[PDB]
């Protein structure tokens, strides 16, 4: 089998290419074309797996396999798209655990850590089967999308599952066929029971670790049998889905323990590299500078990243507010001295009919000028022209902790829904600004 | 269907006009009669032309204020303008009750309604408003600009293949409106700056610019907002300090003020004595006394060696831009006078109540009270 | 961990590190489309079907591994049409 | 062991001192006795002792020419001191025959060898000696600051609680290196600022302190292609660009030829109230028509200042750089403390205007007759 | 010991891209002690050197392999002080 | 099934988790506690391979070994870090060429391809070896050497080579204790004559390239002799030190490929501490002027002075400035400063003109204005932006140049003044001026 162990090292390879260049900004298009071509070759080379058998019966599971996904994804909406990989992801756990039983009722072998592997695989397939098409009914509303609990479920989930590991463990002396299924429907049990008390918005993170969970499967499935393909391709996504998962929660601003029960707005942190992210692909930018840039002295750093945006092409502008600062045009005299050009000065007249059209609304280290409270007159804040920078589709802003400004009010711009939050020395912040941007 | 004023200034000296073409333009836009007197923005160098085209009325004093609701003067309006004051009628303007003591008291014989724009509160509401800025921002540049003009040194670290020339190290004592204005400008040209004050909030917005704030060994600032009440063991180390500090500099630009008192001084006899020549002090402070022992009123002075300047009206020197950011002070406080161009008053707002004079020979000013 | 016991025991391990340092330092709105594009990637499990249907003996493995042969085809070509729907909200339209 | 003599300049309203005490240092370091006049550089405001210190001997005015063989002039020498001079002796400082031909053919008549600070070579082999350098950058300076001074504009763009600050458009005619510090200065204040000059390489070193230089299209090398049609294209292209200007600083100046006309009279008439115009070219002429010598004039709306002496003003850091120039300029005249001119380098043989009482400059010796 | 031709080209291409990856996102204040490292970790070469020593018999073969564990101890514990230093230097 | 392959495993996951905590400068302080253990583990586990004798000979062999380079390593100066990286890169090649040369007079190759990748081993092996040799003998000084570049040499160093490679293929046939020794002298000679093209300077591009190779190597002979951490290992060190050799090649103003107006304005001392204290933002340039002088115990004191005053003091980072790879990087660490005022060049380079003075010391091409062009020859440069600073300074004892062989058009600007003198000489005396105002 040369031929075919060199097609599965060519096959090993795309597939690590491919999850490379689906990482990156540039490539993410291309990556998964990569990947596209090694399962035609993998699969054409199986064709040559030799002591293949029942051909007019592998064309038709082909058939009816690569048609009744390719219809059911390229015609459903745009929103519906998280279930639709849970699911995919469910019969993938499936078709790992299918694998397991064959060989299990065959008594292939008497080998007592490919076993071990091949039933230990089967297990966690079927669970991220049945958890994926619960996780599937929970977000279509066939299924109750709010965690459903019962009087101590605690108690009934892990020996469920403590039987189900037992039972596995007891197809090495004993892989009796009355066995083997109680043992497939234990794991087609808790793959429903786990992915109960999963809440219907905690349910992505669970995708994510269920794909984990299937990539793991057949890793380890990969491993029983004598297929490199597998062997490469499993454990490739299975160390990814964990990956995967954790910083999926990283960014719900949870652990992934909270979502594995769980059983006018809020402030929103990101991190400096997610900032860049969004700059790194925008058109129509504003920055607004506040006082806090003159504590750090940040001007320098600020104009550097400015630049770095007009050769990206992208339109930067300046949005000076009347008090920004502390001193009447405290900030022109700050951004004179970097070296801004006065054509990218604009007050607040000629620029506020300008933001329902600006991407992202960079305010860094002011308060009260950009505060959405100056409009009411109930407020300490009435009176002073307003600077409409919430109108902008998306806001990022920069300041160290909860310091307030002057007048001495917080500012509910800040909890908003287009609006996220940036924490740190403000030219501490940019110069890291600057550095991710280049990285991509 | 309101009606508002706006005069020639008397004051020696003054160059401003409390209205623009521009703001005027505008707020006949905004639905009202402007009564201009013949020649009151050529200070400003506003034509009596420029008036007429936006809307306004350009005639001659005395026939200027019979019907008018509103009046808005640059300083207080002198005798002439007092007598021809209706009732119901609102003075908007600069009063300084201390040094036009005479044109207060003149003002209640006829029950006039009296705003001073110098009680204008801190807030963020009236800073659109605040003329304190505006005004004190205007000085504090020019007081810099006249620093290098008088000073016989580069301002800037001047290095050619002649010599290295350090830049000249200018002291701001006092950090205001003015003092800020005067330290920033400074930098501009070169000049290395240190900045002279007692508020810890006020070191804090120096250093934003770029100085170095002078912190002595006795800070006299700390905790709440409340400054130190120096016996006989620290006013002196106060003083001698700030004697040795200010001994090395070149330029000293002065800018300590009080809403009721003469100015304080910062500049002694010794402090002085001690300067070198060649040294400049400037004195903006000198409208109300005058932060420097030597200053004397509107001229500039040479003793040992050393020049000391105090300007009264900095603002009619810049009065083309200082009279634009003055009509806009105005306009946005004609939001709290003018109603769609009809004369509704608020007395019931906290900018007015909270900056309010008098109510028609009735001084509200407890301060305004207390200094008659 | 077999073919043989330790040569794929590096394998696994090899392969758990590499995995992971490739998903290292990844941005926040490419997190879904790389989650679909790993969920196709896992979509292998046809090959091992394929064979192990190729290899059905009696009857009742006939069945099974034609279910996972289609289990596997639909993770595999629903997978890749989830990730190229999810990348052509990164393109402009003509 | 050579002996270095410091007059006092008497001419009306300079302060300029020829030699710093700090400069006299190191000459007195440098093998030299200095001779300084009572009260010299009590313009500059450097007192009696700070010499004294340094290494020099105070003396009375007729006590200052008793023996000594260079003589350090800022301004040419009055025939006070022609009178008092010595043999041999070579005389250093502007000299300049167009304010001072009576004074200059002084010193011809008394046979004394004298050398003139207007004629140092403007390659940058001698910038290190160059006095109208280190004298036009501080006048230029000072001409950005006398332009905001007398400005009833701002110069930077501010944006403030009432409005929007325009910056103050400069104009820079001219640009030598009175030009080039003008534009730097009034750069730094934050205004928009323009110059013009008849040359290509005025034009790049300009762009190169960051203004937007105005439209061409002359040579005039190096007012010569610039009569080519007879100054029409001079006055006929920037009449339209001084339209938008706030500010007009010239120093475009001819070495001893009338000041070229730049801005004429149906040039400011165009002119907007509050504009300044500062015409450091005051000292033989004017750029400008209304430029009365040394005074604040003001028509129509237009302030016109015409400055007389400008490095007067900035005394203390003129008089450090033409010390300077002057102890550079000692190093082909003092060898460790000797008397020991050059009479063969490039530098003294391009600018000994008279030796042994001939004057050596071509038409220097033309009008004398 | 028994290693496979499929099963050691894995290995082979696995710790490849592992490595590639991992100095990736190197710091260039890094470059010099990073490369004392690998310097060090190459040092391994005496392990072989002991193997191949440690089943000589003829009178030439026990000596180039008594040179090869010098050269690899010298490898080993030279790459380890070089680098030891140039971390402290932290 | 074995315990003695246990160890191999936790073995080379302790040298790529090193590696992974290397990379990264945070963690690469507990990088070296990573390997180490990786390195004391697989020595002990070999000490249980089955039926070893000799027992006393090999422990001799390792302590004579380790005692002599643990020593050598501790006792040299920190500037003399290049070479000690390639003469154990030339320890470890050597010792790799030892593997292949005893395992073929045995004649104990079953298999064609294996043979193949022992051979091929040791023709890395020797030639890693002995041009690291080469290579030590031109940074050391006792024979040092530019490129001797003798002519039509590329043709009989190919000559060489193609020679090895046919006494090399011979072996499979023939198996001779003859064609095993002419091989390995052709790979010592060629490793050697490949090693003479090369410039006292551009050795930095070949140590790594040496030491990639003795990667591969390593790599290659673990797979011959069935060895799984030689296997892995190898080539975990000979792929970083791919890249690695690339890396910092490109870095460099070359490639992988080239190996194989105004006036000068001077001033003294005490005008340029003028500058030094009043300037804001200060820029210190160093290169290898500072390293011949040893003048980096003067140049952190100057740093320092200037922060106590207030000036923001950085260190701009060629990582080109020197004779080896982070030359600046270890002097400017073992005089300790802070990592954070060494910045390499993209990251400092948009802060120039507003940086109130640029420093420059004992450096000259690596901010040589020339490698911008197509017409010099400095092109391919990471180029220093030291010219539009509004003031600079630099340090140089008269009229000396670099490496590529190019005055410096920086010298002549409006902008720059220079300072003559030697080089701690220099910064001694500028910071008792500095001290004095
Ligand atoms: N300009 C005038 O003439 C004038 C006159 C009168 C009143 N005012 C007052 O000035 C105020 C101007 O408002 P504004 O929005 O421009 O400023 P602001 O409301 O005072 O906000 C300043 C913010 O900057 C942040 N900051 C400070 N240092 C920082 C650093 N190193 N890095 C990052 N962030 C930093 C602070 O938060 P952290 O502490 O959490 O970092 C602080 O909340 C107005 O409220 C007005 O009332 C101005
Ligand atoms: N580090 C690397 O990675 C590396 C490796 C190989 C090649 N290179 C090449 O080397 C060049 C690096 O340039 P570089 O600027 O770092 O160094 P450089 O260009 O080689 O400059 C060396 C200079 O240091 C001065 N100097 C020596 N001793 C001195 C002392 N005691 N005091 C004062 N000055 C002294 C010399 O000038 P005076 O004689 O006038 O004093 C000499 O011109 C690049 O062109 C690059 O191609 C770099
Ligand atoms: N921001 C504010 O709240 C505020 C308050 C008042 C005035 N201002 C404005 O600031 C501008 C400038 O004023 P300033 O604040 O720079 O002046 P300033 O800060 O110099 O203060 C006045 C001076 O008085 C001295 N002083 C006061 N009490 C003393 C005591 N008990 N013993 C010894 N010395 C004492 C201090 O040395 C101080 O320098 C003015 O234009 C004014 O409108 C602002
Ligand atoms: N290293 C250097 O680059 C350097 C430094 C200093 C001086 N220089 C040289 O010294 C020379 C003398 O300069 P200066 O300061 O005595 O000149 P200046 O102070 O007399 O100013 C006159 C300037 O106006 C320009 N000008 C002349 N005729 C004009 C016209 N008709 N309209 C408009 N502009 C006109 C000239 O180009 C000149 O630059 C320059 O030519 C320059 O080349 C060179």
């Amino acid at each position: 089998m040369d031929l075919i162990q060199a097609a599965y090292f060519v096959v090993a390879i795309l597939f690590i290419v491919g999850l490379k260049r689906m990482a990156h900004p540039t490539t993410a298009k291309s990556g998964i074309v990569w990947a596209g071509w090694g399962m035609v070759l993998a699969v054409l080379a199986t064709f040559f797996w030799p002591g293949m058998g029942n051909f007019a019966l592998i064309l038709l599971a082909l058939l009816l396999g690569s048609v009744v996904a390719w219809w059911a994804a390229v015609r459903v909406a745009m929103t519906d798209m998280p279930q639709m990989v849970a699911i995919y992801n469910g019969m993938g756990g499936g078709a790992a655990a299918t694998i397991a039983a064959v060989e299990l009722l065959k008594g292939a072998f008497e080998n007592t850590g490919l076993m071990a592997l091949a039933i230990l695989g089967g297990l966690i397939g079927s669970v991220a089967f049945t958890g994926s098409l619960i996780a599937f009914a929970k977000l279509q509303g066939i299924m109750k999308s709010r965690p459903i609990l019962f009087p101590g479920q605690k108690a009934v989930n892990a020996l469920v599952l403590a039987l189900t590991v037992v039972i596995g463990l007891s197809l090495l002396w004993n892989d009796a066929t009355a066995s083997i299924v109680l043992f497939f429907l234990l794991a087609l049990l808790f793959g429903v029971l786990m992915t109960l008390p999963i809440g219907g918005g905690d349910m992505p993170v669970a995708i994510s670790f269920y794909n984990a969970f299937t990539g793991m499967a057949v890793g380890f499935e990969g491993f029983a049998v004598g297929n490199p393909a597998l062997m490469v391709a499993g454990t490739l996504v299975g160390a990814a889905g964990t990956l995967l998962t954790v910083l999926m929660a990283r960014a719900m601003n949870r652990s992934v323990w909270s979502v594995l029960v769980g059983g006018k707005g809020s402030l929103k942190p990101i991190d400096v590299e997610d900032a860049a992210v969004m700059l790194a692909y925008a058109g129509k930018v504003v920055f607004v500078p506040g006082y806090g840039m003159a504590l750090s002295q940040a001007q320098h750093k600020l104009k550097e990243l400015a630049d770095l945006l007009e050769a990206r092409g992208v339109e930067v502008k300046f949005a000076i507010h009347p008090v920004a600062g502390r001193m009447p045009g405290h900030m022109n005299v700050l951004l004179a001295e970097a070296g801004v050009d006065y054509d990218k000065l604009k007050d607040l007249e000629e620029i506020n009919p300008e933001f329902p059209t600006v991407d992202v609304a960079v305010v860094i280290g002011a308060n009260d000028v950009v505060n959405p409270a100056a409009r009411r007159p109930g407020s300490p804040l009435y009176g002073m022209p307003i600077l409409d920078v919430d109108k902008a589709k998306n806001v990022i802003v920069i300041k160290r902790g909860q310091g307030k400004g002057f007048a001495g009010v917080e500012n509910e711009l800040f909890y908003a829904e287009n609006t996220r939050m940036l924490y740190g020395d403000a030219q501490k912040v940019l110069t890291e600004l600057i550095q991710a941007l280049k990285r991509l | 269907m309101v009606t508002v004023a706006v005069p020639k200034e008397r004051a020696p000296g003054e160059r401003r006009v409390a209205l623009v073409p521009e703001v005027v333009a505008r707020l006949v836009k905004g639905g009202a009669r402007v009564r201009v007197e013949r020649g009151a923005g050529e200070g400003a160098y506003h034509p009596d032309e420029a008036y007429q085209e936006a809307g306004a009325e350009v005639v001659e004093r005395g026939e200027l204020l019979k019907g008018a609701h509103l009046l808005f003067t640059v300083q207080p309006p002198p005798e002439d303008l007092i007598q021809a004051l209706e009732p119901g009628a609102i003075v908007v303007g600069f009063v300084q009750p201390h040094k036009n003591l005479e044109l207060v008291r003149a003002l209640q014989a006829k029950k006039a309604t009296v705003i001073a724009m110098e009680l204008i509160p801190r807030i963020t509401r009236a800073q659109s408003m605040d003329a304190l800025s505006s005004q004190a921002t205007v000085a504090g540049y020019l007081a810099a600009i006249h620093a290098a003009r008088l000073s016989p040194r580069f301002f800037p670290m001047l290095t050619t293949a002649a010599g290295t020339i350090r830049p000249a190290k200018v002291m701001v004592m006092g950090v205001g409106v003015a003092g800020l204005m005067a330290i920033a400008t400074a930098k501009r040209l070169g000049a290395q700056v240190f900045a002279y004050d007692v508020r810890k909030a006020a070191l804090e917005q120096a250093l934003s610019l770029g100085a170095k704030p002078i912190e002595l060994p006795i800070s006299a600032e700390g905790e709440g907002g409340y400054a130190r009440e120096l016996t006989e063991e620290e006013k002196r180390i106060q003083h001698e300090a700030l004697r040795d500090h200010v001994a090395g500099m070149d330029v000293l630009i002065t800018t300590a003020q009080v809403p009721g008192r003469r100015a304080p001084i910062l500049l002694t006899e010794d402090m002085v004595e001690r300067l070198k020549p060649g040294t400049v002090v400037v004195d903006l402070a000198a409208e109300s006394g005058g932060n420097c022992v030597l200053t004397k009123p509107g001229e500039v002075v040479e003793v040992r060696g050393v020049r000391v300047y105090g300007p009264l009206n900095l603002p009619s020197e810049l009065s083309v831009h200082a009279s634009e950011m003055y009509a806009k002070n105005l306009y946005n406080l004609s939001s709290l006078l003018i109603e769609k161009g009809a004369f509704a008053p608020k007395w019931e707002d906290e900018i007015v109540r909270a900056a309010l004079l008098m109510k028609e020979g009735e001084v509200l000013h407890g301060p305004t009270k207390a200094l008659l | 961990m077999e073919f043989g016991f330790w040569s794929a025991l590096y394998i696994f391990v090899l392969t758990a590190f590499l995995g992971y340092e490739l998903i290292t330092r990844v941005p926040v709105i490419l997190h879904t489309p790389l989650m679909s594009g790993s969920n196709f990637i896992h979509g292998v499990v046809v090959v091992g079907a394929m064979v192990v249907l190729g290899h059905a003996e009696t009857g009742l493995e006939k069945l099974i591994g034609f279910l996972g042969v289609i289990l596997g085809a639909a993770n595999a070509a629903g997978g890749y049409a989830v990730t190229v729907r999810m990348l052509e909200m990164f393109e402009r339209k003509p």
